This record gives C-alpha cells, sequence and structure tokens, in this order.
C-alpha cells in the first residue's frame, strides 16, 4: 500500500467484533449506571434487581460480611446493604390507612 | 457455576473427627460450566 | 497484524465500555448487523472475539457477508448469518510507511 | 497395601444456603 | 436533458453514516470524469470529491479519509460512502460533468442540480 495511493486504494485496517453465546454463564457485560441515594422519603428503590418501595432509613444491625440483605418472620424483606457505600438500610412500607 | 464453601478450625486431637457444630461460610463462586464427574486430590 | 493471518483476540468475563468507542465520531466505517449499536453497551455475551485484518480501499466493502473479494476468498469469509459488528478505519497514514 | 477405613460424621457439614440475614429464627 | 441529478440526501448526525446517489445516465459514453462539488451560503462552489473514467478518487481536504467515492460495478451510480459526517459537512452538493462536442465528448460541460446535505 503506497503512501500516497489514492482512498479506492489506501490502506485500511479492520476490526470485526464476533459475538459468542453458548450455553453457560455470560461473561461479557454491558456496565449499569447507578442513580443517586435518597433517604426519609416514600420513593421507589431497586438494589441490585430486589425492586421495591418503601421509606428507607438507616439502622444498627449487623450482617454478615457476605451476606446482601435481611427478611422477616414471615418471609419479608425488610433490610438491605447498600451496593457501594456498605450500610444498613432498614425498609418500612409507605403508609397507608382507612377514612 | 462451581461453589465453594470452607471453613478453618484448631484442634488438639488425633486420628479421629471432632463431635461439634460449626457453620461453613461461602468462599468462592466460579462461572466456568463444565460437566463434572470426577475428581482428585493433590498433596 | 498482517493480512494473510488475520489475529484473533478473546475478550472474557469483564464490562464493555462500549460508549467509549460510539462516542467516538472519528471514524471510516462502523456497522453492527444483528443488533443496533444503541444497546450495544447494554447487553450481556459469553465471549468477545475481536478478529483484526487489513485491507485496501477498494477491499473495505470487499468483508461482508455475501460480497466476494481476493483477500475474502483467501484470508478469510464471513458466514452466511453473521451475528456481530464490523469497524473500519481507512487510513493509510499510519497503516502503512513511506514508500 | 492397606483396607479402607471408614468413620462418622457425627454433625458436620452445614453451610449458609444463600446471602440472606435472619435473627433469632427458625428456618427450614 | 438533465444529464446530472443528485438525490437521496438528509440529515445525519455526528458520528453517524449516510450515502449519497448521484445519477449520471450519460458518463459512461464521455469519458471524461465525474465530480462532486457543494455550495454553501456566501461560498463558491468548491470540489466535494472527483471520480475519473479510470477510478482515481480525489476528494475535498475536509472529506478525505471517510468521503469514498465509488462506481457501482453495473448500472453505473457513482455512491459517495462517507461515516462520522461533521457538522460544517453540510451544503447543496452537485455533480459536474463534462459532455459530448462536435468531437470532444468532454471539456464542454454540465453541471448537476445538488444534493442537500445536513449534518447536525
Ligand atoms: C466504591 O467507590 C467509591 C468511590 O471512590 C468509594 O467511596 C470512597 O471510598 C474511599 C476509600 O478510601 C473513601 O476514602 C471515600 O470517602 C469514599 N467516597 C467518595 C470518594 O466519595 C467506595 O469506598 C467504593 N466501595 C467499594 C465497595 O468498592
Ligand atoms: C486508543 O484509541 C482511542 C480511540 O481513538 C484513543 O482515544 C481517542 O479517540 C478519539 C476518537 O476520534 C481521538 O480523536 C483521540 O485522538 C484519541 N485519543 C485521545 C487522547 O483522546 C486513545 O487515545 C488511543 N490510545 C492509545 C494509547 O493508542
Ligand atoms: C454435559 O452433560 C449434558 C447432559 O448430561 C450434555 O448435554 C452436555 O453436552 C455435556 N457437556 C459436557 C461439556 O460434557
Amino acid at each position: 500500500f503506497q503512501p500516497t495511493n489514492g482512498v479506492g486504494y489506501q490502506p485500511y485496517r479492520v476490526v470485526v467484533l464476533s459475538f459468542e453465546l453458548l450455553h453457560a454463564p455470560a461473561t461479557v457485560c454491558g456496565p449499569k449506571k447507578s442513580t443517586n441515594l435518597v433517604k426519609n422519603k416514600c420513593v421507589n428503590f431497586n438494589f441490585n434487581g430486589l425492586t421495591g418501595t418503601g421509606v428507607l432509613t438507616e439502622s444498627n444491625k449487623k450482617f454478615l460480611p457476605f451476606q446482601q440483605f435481611g427478611r422477616d418472620i414471615a418471609d419479608t424483606t425488610d433490610a438491605v446493604r447498600d451496593p457501594q457505600t456498605l450500610e444498613i438500610l432498614d425498609i418500612t412500607p409507605c403508609s397507608f390507612g382507612g377514612v | 457455576y462451581f461453589k465453594i464453601y470452607s471453613k478453618h478450625t484448631p484442634i488438639n486431637l488425633v486420628r479421629d473427627l471432632p463431635q461439634g457444630f460449626s457453620a461453613l461460610e461461602p468462599l468462592v463462586d466460579l462461572p466456568i460450566g463444565i460437566n463434572i464427574t470426577r475428581f482428585q486430590t493433590l498433596l | 497484524a498482517s493480512v494473510y493471518a488475520w489475529n484473533r483476540k478473546r475478550i472474557s468475563n469483564c464490562v464493555a465500555d462500549y460508549s467509549v468507542l460510539y462516542n467516538s465520531a472519528s471514524f471510516s466505517t462502523f456497522k453492527c448487523y444483528g443488533v443496533s449499536p444503541t444497546k450495544l453497551n447494554d447487553l450481556c455475551f459469553t465471549n468477545v472475539y475481536a478478529d483484526s485484518f487489513v485491507i485496501r480501499g477498494d477491499e473495505v466493502r470487499q468483508i461482508a457477508p455475501g460480497q466476494t473479494g481476493k483477500i475474502a476468498d483467501y484470508n478469510y469469509k464471513l458466514p452466511d448469518d453473521f451475528t456481530g459488528c464490523v469497524i473500519a478505519w481507512n487510513s493509510n497514514n499510519l497503516d502503512s510507511k513511506v514508500g | 497395601q492397606l483396607p479402607p477405613a471408614y468413620t462418622n460424621s457425627f454433625t458436620r457439614g452445614v453451610y449458609y444456603p444463600d446471602k440472606v440475614f435472619r435473627s433469632s429464627v427458625l428456618h427450614s | 436533458q438533465v444529464k446530472l441529478e443528485e438525490s437521496g440526501g438528509g440529515s445525519v448526525q455526528a458520528g453517524g453514516s449516510l450515502r449519497l446517489i448521484c445519477t449520471a445516465p450519460g458518463l459512461t459514453h464521455n469519458n471524461c470524469g465525474l465530480d462532486w462539488y457543494r455550495r454553501a451560503p456566501g461560498k463558491e462552489r468548491e470540489f466535494v470529491s472527483s471520480i475519473s473514467a479510470d477510478g482515481t478518487t480525489s476528494y475535498a481536504d475536509s472529506v478525505k479519509g471517510r468521503f469514498t467515492i465509488s462506481k457501482d460495478k453495473v448500472e453505473d451510480t457513482v455512491y459517495l460512502q462517507m461515516n462520522s459526517l461533521k457538522p460544517e459537512d453540510t451544503a447543496i452538493y452537485s455533480c459536474k460533468t463534462a459532455f459530448p462536442y462536435f468531437g470532444n465528448s468532454c471539456v464542454l460541460d454540465y453541471w448537476g442540480q445538488g444534493t442537500s446535505v445536513t449534518v447536525s
């Protein structure tokens, strides 16, 4: 390929991105962007696919270094560990009642 | 997935398993995806 | 790499900042057949293969599913229903030396 | 060259089945 | 008698791809090559590309490296394959070709209406 060759004959580098999806756990993934943290307000949360609604407050329960969220005698979620700051948040239901 | 749980403990006893209770925290998960039917230790 | 022996690179168990290249806007020919690039940074795949090869300005359009060529006949051919992206930088400047 | 030996695993090999926190409770 | 015509244009992003369609139904017998110029409000027509009867290609200094002027193998439809258009390339493009004289199939010329190209 000449240094001053014409465009119809110039060299051109090329890369092909070929995709593989076998029968196995997936390995190459797209990045997931995170919103910001809000406390003390009835909000709509999603911690690593764990989704729900309620009021997030701070707590004093102490997980074990490998645990992700708590549960209750009725097997309902009530606490969660934030993926980044590594704190323990309590979840309380959004107020409701009769009139 | 291939999952490995483990635990360490100190003992002073010979030639037999101690009678005790202790749980095993998870240690690693590796997403290989290979059929396994046999294994062997190395020492 | 050389056109005769194109170079294949394996990518697995990481995250593809595809936006870091979708935000380049200084490129010669980038077309992904099989998936719209809008969600390219928002997917999960088992494996990625980067095949690097060198073509001519006229040979740039040769390497495609269904389009033939001398290098396409000899160096490599794409499959009938390839699912992947083709990227080509048609720069004579650095791909070829003086003389 | 010896014959195989056996012994008795009294109560061993209990692992946290998953990554959930529970307190003062009896799970099944 | 319109022997050069331009179409297929529109608006493209920066970093996006486009394709241009210029029709020269009498370009083969001329043996005097096809061009691409572009005019801007307040600017004189400056060449975008130039493809001769042999297939050697020249381009506007702002477009070379990405603009690729090419002829169809059959039914010559000289396209201009580009990617990552820049907001400056927006203009009234055109094709220019010389057409037969009494004895010359060349420099006696005719211009094309042009393709309006908008890069936003
Ligand atoms: C996740 O990344 C954030 C961003 O840096 C980390 O937050 C900082 O961690 C450093 C560690 O020394 C502290 O000094 C800063 O005060 C933290 N906050 C900032 C920089 O705003 C966080 O620790 C990381 N967590 C994990 C689990 O990787
Ligand atoms: C590797 O390549 C990338 C992609 O070009 C470089 O990142 C920038 O990409 C833009 C895209 O047009 C160029 O205009 C810039 O000149 C590139 N460089 C910078 C510093 O912005 C990246 O720099 C390259 N790195 C190496 C080590 O080659
Ligand atoms: C694993 O076994 C399953 C069925 O037992 C079979 O379909 C699969 O091909 C096997 N894979 C390997 C890698 O042995």
